[PDB]
């Protein structure tokens, strides 16, 4: 470990440097908190039908993995079918790719990872939320996962927040209130399990004001 | 096989048949050739019937990648675009015997105006499109058929409902004259299938309403 | 040759005859052509013994392999484009003479309604698929004789035995008035394959059962 | 670790020997400003219908850049259609290939760039400005964008004197006048007019530049 | 279908019909088949419509590409060889019946005489391109027919107005001797399109004043 | 990262400095290339186009195959385009391109220097135009001259002195073999791109000819 | 279409036609089919006037490019032996109807007598040459025509005016007799195109002198 | 970088000084090559074209390598365009090229210096033409005289107070033989000439009785 | 054409005739078939000129390769061995209408025996060879006729110059019975081309004593 101590050295110290991202199971799916400034970029995105990915870190090297994992989705979907993608196997995949680039690239990528599943319509399964870090290690977590940033004040102050099956309106509070601790310059999404197909929808403007 | 596109005030439709044959024989009854490839275009494939499911799956994905990866989906024009070069893609295969012709329905959201939102684009042998300026298109063995009853009952389209009838009736004017498309079947209860696209997107008709329009037109043409 | 597959309530029943023919000539009279693929589907192809057990073994690798990967199995519409990519790979092969059309029996443990999860999939040259929506659906040189029967047959499908019967019956009719086809031998006690399908899953419908609905039928025609 | 630090010090120090370039947002789309000598060597230009580029830096590789986002652009304006391109997805893939070229090649990029977009004919929108430097970092600007020399002088006599619905006369003295803060010739000026029915980029010279100084 | 272009002082004018056939049937009643490709010059197709399009929107691109990159515009003289590169290019797929004959229409912003600046260059099957030192062309089925035509109303034409006329009358002229060209449509509000370039650029004519010239074509034949 | 770039820096500079001086200055007529050669069959100047001819210094079997590669370039775009496509700011920068490649990928950096010079078509009215590209990629547009190799200080400010814009051809030739001699027809080498020349500029001014005008 | 050389002391010359046809239909009437390659040689080239244009650039860039690149020109065989391969790369092309034979006229500036060192090279469809001993050539379907006439009036042949009338009225000769060559049209006043090489260099023969040749031989055989 | 540049600069350069010499001369008829070798076997001098000769001093295999691609070139050229076409200057050339890259790219630089000469074609008139390529691709364009291998000063100097132009071939022999002397018998040498004389292939080998009776 | 090749004491002759045919028509009166390879080899083709011509000069280059990279020439079984290779790369073109059949004439210097150390080797179409124990051959659609000539001719040869006087003879005989293959025309100057190996090397015949011969057959028969 005399060049490993160091490749996951700059590695950590960078996911350090940057801003918070929270994903947490509600009643009606996963909802997604992120602070994020700019107008165009974003750090949250749809995967899949039931499938959502967040991401904290360098930008230009988490787009690279969420185009990535698109580009898998798909590819599986058509070989097989839609209801055989699940966040399992695209957690896996990133398992699987962030640990090779760990390895081989000429640096690591400074990122962390959430992949989160939500139930197909009509069923009853409750939400998966797996987390991937720079190193290819996966954490899989039952409630919520917290990543980028200072991330031991967020995630205790929704250990001490935290209920299973909270509403929307009360799910993005005690996420928006966890993220000081730890519209603009927010970004927010969830994975609505109600929706027939294609479960993310994007909370925008004058429908966020509307809720806080 | 006849598949029918028409625009309305608002929006448009297609429709197609469910017949399949294989020569003169009547291979299949309830084959499905008309397809929602995103949430605001259709697709219906005339030709080589099993393979219209395979050729809008293919295209769903497309699209759909597409719009995942770059946050937004493509413009009309680039949906056109991709679906031409599907098509041009399949040129070896067609001179074998292996045609697939598709007509395009879809509704522009970046469009100015909103009634005139609904487009119709077929497409040729080599690759070939053409954005429909009339209002109605079809293509298929009984399209000839289809687009001369369109012709003389077009301007009867005012709304949605008016707009599905219209292909309904063309559909059935089709099977009439071109025994290769199927007619409503009462018999079995199989009836043409449609998509309805507005600004509320893409949308499957219920066969209950296809059903009784077709029992509108049949029943009363005959003794019923 | 000539594969029939129906639907009744609570599942789906393939059966398929032993005839093997180079022309005119019998080249076989013991012939499989239904296989089980998995837990919950069967595969019947229209053709020689070898390229419905090589399509068939081919098709459970690959099904069991997924399953194995994955943890569970495909989906139904899963196993359906799976299938359809096995075709459509064959069609380079299938303009020199080399043609094998399945048709795919199945039961889908994840639909709503269990008295019509029953599937029945066929598949045209160019590897394109079709849900049968009609309730029956037979392939190979005997099909339409076999199909005029069940359409007349049908009505009196209630249960898996009286489904079974009506399979027997196509299949008989099918040998009647198609000389590829080959009807029971009561002689050599060789009789059609069947497989029967339902929420417990896949299972081979046992010679003696089959070879009971065979007599009946001959003794119900003299 | 500490071999990535020299590598962002051997770029910065590029750049900033380089002339200085200036991009901002007007009442008639966006602006670019910059101090160039050269006459048939050029700091700014068109990418594709409603985005422009401006480079910073040493010429043989911002014009490698350019002549690459030209290519992708087209590229891609061709497999789907042209209103499919736009300039996030330019800046987008800059900032990929910056990255890249930070990590894998042996000499980094000594490269500013921005990437600005303006809204279709008859659209209404906000412009958009980008920056993307060296090791791939992009950067969302409302108003305006400073690259190479001293921009920490030009920037904050910009801050003090932009105004968002600046007239063209405006808003090129206000870029000339923060231009000189970190010292019709010596200048390449152009637009992203948004009032051209399809190719906004436009160059000023001249006499028409001459006009417009006065 | 038939596409016309001719030189006029100051200036070239080409304009092209609407109609589409498959085989006897009309299959297109408002194909556009001119189109500016940049800022100077536009281009005509004949043949099949699938090549035709892409034609058009690939040179357009093509032209535009190496302005951005280099800065300036091809000459005209590489604005054709780019052209003619293009149609080499779909030689292999002309043999199978995907002909497509382009007739390209330009100002030469570079030329001396600015009166004479106007350009017409054809292509044939391989590839092959020639000026027109005589004032006019035309290609397609009803290319002969038209080009008859406008070699006895040439002389009658003194600027873009009179040119605009002789274009609109040679289209009129092939359409009422050739079947595939379809003619200026009355009931419909259907007219050839048009596109004139002179020194202030190409730009399209628009359809108002193109029908004031069909009518006058019209009446003056009756 | 820093030594090892300057290692290579100092390679180039040296095999430059070991050279002989070659001078490349606008006159009335186009541009005149003298340098100090004395082979009579190894060339430092050639024609590479029409309208645009090249000049280097430095080590000989790298120089000719940049010049080898240059009419390469410049052959096939004339042909895949038109002659008039063909520009010195084109070859210019696929030079700096080529250069800047081979100065950080390549095991030993090219040691040489170019120019690249154009002069306007028959009949047209444009001045020349001269690029310098170094070992590294960098590209420089001079208006007046260009000095390469040797001990270059000591010639250019003799010229910059000395030069006078559109100067007679003779006048020009004693105004550079002045300035080559306070670096220091046999040993030198001569060339103009003459403007007046309806499509091959490049002649080279040799023997007996050359005698008159010394 | 027809090219005629002939060798004259001190140099050479060609000449060219001007037509250009589609079947039986005039195409072109100004068509340029001679051009000068280098600054010691010509190239006429009959067949396909689009594998004829393309021809000439080509082989230019090719001579020049050998030139900049070694700082010496071409050997008179060199030029032949590049022009040959050239031709050999094409017979593939030709098998379609492509077909393109060049005719070489030069002037070796390195051969020992100044009086005899014009050249003519012929090539044939498999790219093989052949330089002409005889003191006169043609290529294209008015070749025999011309070839014919040549051979009772090369004798007249003294100077550069008079090998320059013979090649006018050989091609005169061969319009005359042969539809596909065009021969001199003094209502539009096009007259075939020339080339003229000596010592000296490749010059374009001015349209003036042809015309006055021409109406020379017109006036003659009326 | 530097430091190594010259390491490779010094390995060639020994490898050189180790080696035997080799002179290569314009003579009347044409140009002379003169080398020391003992071995009847291996050969320092070839022909590379009609009139084209080579030379070389240094590490055989290596040298071989070069004049075997040389000929290749040469073959192809002549080949590809006309033989009048294929130049000293042409091969000269493309060996500094070779030789550059092998210095810049390769494991090891070759450890050899070459001479190529040319003579004018029959009947023609021109001045031979000889070139010496280095180790390291460095081209000179000699007039007189080329000298290769060993320890060249000693044998240049005697050549250069003893050169003539257009010497007879047997004062040229002479004066070759002396100077290799200087530097340092038929059975110890390799002797060629490119003899301007001959129709086309101008390289032809002087051995045996006929070297004999001229080394007096 | 005519290529024949016979064995006298001390060497070997080969001669061919300078007539060339496009069907009918006479296309060349001065070509050259016999070409030195070697300073003892010469090659004489017969087939389509394209492939003939540039073949002399491949296989010269072949030769000569061989011989400076390995200091020596190429023994005389190796010189035909490549010669073979060089023919049978050739048999994919000569199944189109390119074959080119070529006549070997050589001088083994390493022989026993320098009476007999002449050489004639003749290719099939395969690229198989033969060696000629019989002292003459022939090829080229004369070869019939110049072989009988030989055979009642042969008996008279004792030296090089009896020889040179029956290979002549064998052309007049192969001309006077073939109009593909030319006769000596007195009228031009123009004579077959000759080529006589022995111990010497290949020196080629010249015209004035071809001419003497020539004329002495002519007077032999009048």
């Amino acid at each position: 470990e005399q060049a490993m101590r160091e490749r996951s050295e700059l590695a950590r110290k960078g996911i350090a440097r940057a801003k918070s991202v929270v994903a947490l199971a509600y009643a009606g799916g996963v909802l997604f908190v992120a602070e994020n400034p700019s107008r165009s970029l974003q750090k949250i995105s749809e995967l899949y039908d039931r499938v959502g990915f967040a991401a904290a870190g360098k930008f230009n090297e988490f787009d690279n993995l969420r185009r990535g994992g698109i580009q898998f989705a798909d590819t599986r979907g058509y070989a097989y079918d839609r209801r055989d993608v699940t966040g399992r196997q695209l957690a896996n995949v990133y398992a699987q790719t962030l640990g090779t680039i760990f390895t081989e690239q000429a640096k690591p990528y400074e990122v962390e990872l959430c992949v989160a599943e939500v139930a197909h319509y009509g069923e009853t399964k409750r939400p998966e939320l797996y987390r991937i870090t720079y190193d290819g290690s996966i954490a899989d977590e039952p409630h919520f996962v917290v990543m980028g940033g200072t991330t031991e004040p967020i995630a205790n102050a929704l250990k001490e927040s935290y209920a299973e099956n909270a509403s929307l309106t009360d799910a993005l509070r005690i996420a928006v209130a966890a993220l000081r601790a730890g519209v603009a310059s927010l970004e927010v999404a969830v994975l609505d399990a109600n929706r027939p197909r294609r479960a993310f929808r994007r909370i925008t403007g004058s429908a966020l004001q509307a809720l806080l | 096989t006849t598949i029918v596109a028409l625009k309305y005030p608002g929006g448009v439709v297609m429709a197609g048949d469910r017949r399949s044959t294989q020569g003169n024989m009547i291979s299949g009854r309830d084959v499905r050739k008309v397809y929602i490839t995103d949430d605001y275009t259709a697709t219906g494939i005339a030709g080589t019937a099993a393979v219209a499911v395979e050729f809008a799956r293919l295209y769903a994905v497309e699209l759909e990648h597409y719009e995942k990866l770059e946050g937004v989906p493509l413009t009309f024009a680039g949906k056109i675009n991709r679906l031409a070069i599907m098509v041009r893609g399949n040129l070896a295969a067609a001179m074998q015997g292996l045609l697939a012709l598709p007509l395009l329905a879809g509704y522009d959201i970046h469009a100015s105006d909103p009634q005139s939102a609904g487009r119709i684009v077929s497409f040729d042998a080599a690759g070939g499109w053409n954005i429909e300026e009339e209002g109605y298109q079809a293509v298929g063995s009984g399209s000839l058929f289809a687009k001369s009853s369109m012709k003389k009952l077009y301007s009867q389209v005012t709304d949605g409902d008016s707009g599905l009838r219209v292909a309904v009736e063309a559909l059935y004017d089709a099977a009439d004259d071109d025994s290769a498309t199927g007619g409503p079947d009462l018999v079995r209860g199989i009836f043409p299938t449609a998509v309805i696209i507005d600004a509320d997107g893409a949308v499957d008709v219920p066969e209950s309403r296809i059903a009784e329009l077709a029992r509108a037109i049949i029943e009363s043409r005959s003794g019923a």
